């Protein structure tokens, strides 16, 4: 109802993520498909390294792997700057700053391609240290929850 | 340039440490719309997050199967 993007997104949108990533000179390339569905605020997505072995943890990348998604209810949705950007897009860059370690600064370009919503990206990683954390393979396979504060 | 006609975000994630303890990832983010045109430019509000991170019992390749659900609140309908 509220900006013609959102009408894409009434019921299941398939989905494709490209990342291309390079941390301290360990390449990697992840891909990944699945599906949105952003009256439910849902995503399920299965992501391959394809390059071999993931040099950092998956958790690490999680949040680089599409907001566009949410659940915007009621109205929240005179407020939904991500589906309203739809089917041209938009860009979301990043920097990560891990504490005590290194920093990922990312690009992604979020848009329709046809009727698949692709997230395709591209990842650079520095300073890490090589038995830190990230390089040293020291987080456990989990996630919490977290706010995701947005401002314009 | 990068948040022109778009948002910026802040949060910190918490990654959990094998054996205790938690690594702290601190983020910050901008987005600005590919195209020209008019987009909604939100008032102040926050993107609830929860993930899970699961493997395909009969996947062999290095994967990560990721759910999440994410609902968006913080706008409170009426006065204040």
């Amino acid at each position: 109802m509220v900006s013609k993007g959102e009408e894409l997104f009434t019921g299941v949108v398939p989905i494709l993520v490209e990342l291309d990533g390079d941390v301290n000179g360990h390449k990697f390339s992840v891909s990944g498909e699945g599906e949105g569905d952003a009256t439910y605020g849902k995503l399920t997505l299965k992501l391959i390294c394809t390059t071999g072995k993931l040099p950092v943890p998956w958790p690490t990348l999680v949040t680089t792997l599409l907001q566009c998604f949410a659940r915007y209810p009621d109205h929240m949705k005179q407020h939904d700057f991500f589906k309203s950007a739809m089917p041209e897009g938009y860009v979301q860059e990043r920097t990560i700053f891990f504490k005590d370690d290194g920093n990922y600064k990312t690009r992604a370009e979020v848009k329709f391609e046809g009727d698949t919503l692709v997230n395709r990206i591209e990842l650079k990683g520095i300073d890490f240290k090589e038995d830190g954390n990230i390089l040293g393979h020291k987080l456990e396979y989990n996630y919490n929850s977290h706010n995701v504060y947005i401002t314009a | 340039d990068k948040q022109k006609n778009g948002i910026k975000a802040n949060f910190k994630i918490r990654h959990n440490i094998e054996d205790g303890g938690v690594q702290l990832a601190d983020h910050y983010q901008q987005n600005t719309p590919i195209g020209d045109g008019p987009v909604l430019l939100p008032d102040n509000h926050y993107l609830s997050y929860q993930s899970a991170l699961s493997k395909d019992p009969n996947e062999k390749r290095d994967h990560m199967v990721l759910l999440e659900f994410v609902t968006a609140a913080g706008i409170t309908l009426g006065m204040d």
